[PDB]
């Protein structure tokens, strides 16, 4: 589900939208096949 | 930096994604390498069982020192490496039986 | 020409013993490393104490 | 003489690897057996309408 104000939803992807690195491994080499988390990207 | 690593079993390096050998490297334990470097028993690897035959003049090892099997082969010469030659009571001709 | 195998088998014999010492040595310590990790986590489980707390009713 | 029980000692050393492998190994599962023993999911109340 999603908030319920656009402005505070806004707000919360500027807090929480993830980086690269996250769906990647820990050297940077190559990417899970499993990517659920909604990145910048 | 073993034990820096499994306190930190989450958030890698020990977490995570890791790279298949750094996997290995949080699940191997650390040897003791002092335990493994002799010579004496290098020197009967070196020589042939066989005693009629000329040794061999030199000697190298190498340490740390490890076997074929062990994950650490690759350190093996990592803190140097010493030699030493025979002794030439057996090189020359001279008789020499292991049966009496 | 009999003095020169009996002090070697002495002197490597030596050299076993002690190096058998050294190890029992240092796994007594090692062990002891791992289980002072395990005193302090518990010292600090025990001198935990949870505030109690009141719930007031309507 | 004992030179040769030396040798199969650090020979018997040498060949002593297959306990330690499986012993991290089975840390490895035992910790994270630990933990999911440690675990406690805490109850929840639904009040009906």
């Amino acid at each position: 589900t999603y908030l319920n104000d656009p402005v505070s939803q806004a707000v919360f992807n500027i807090l929480g939208t993830p980086d690269y690195s996250f769906c990647m491994d820990n050297e940077q080499k190559n990417w899970l096949p499993n990517c659920n988390l909604m990145y910048q990207n | 930096q073993r034990d820096l690593y499994l306190s930190q079993s989450k958030s890698p390096p020990c977490g995570g994604n890791p790279t298949p050998e750094m996997n290995t490297f949080c699940r191997t334990a650390i040897p003791d390498f002092i335990s493994t470097v002799n010579f004496v028993k290098k020197q009967n690897d070196d020589t042939p069982k066989d005693l009629t035959a000329n040794q061999p003049a030199s000697f190298e090892l190498d340490m740390p020192n490890f076997d074929k099997s062990s994950p650490f082969y690759f350190l093996n010469g990592i803190c140097g490496t010493v030699k030493w030659n025979n002794i030439s009571a057996l090189n020359s001709t001279n008789q020499s039986d292991n049966k009496g | 020409a009999a003095s020169s195998a009996e002090q070697l088998q002495a002197i490597l014999q030596k050299q076993n013993e002690q190096l058998a010492e050294q190890k029992y040595q240092q796994e007594i310590q090692q062990r002891t490393s791992d289980m002072l990790t395990a005193a302090t986590q518990l010292v600090q489980d025990w001198k935990q104490v949870e505030t109690q707390v009141y719930t007031e009713g309507t």
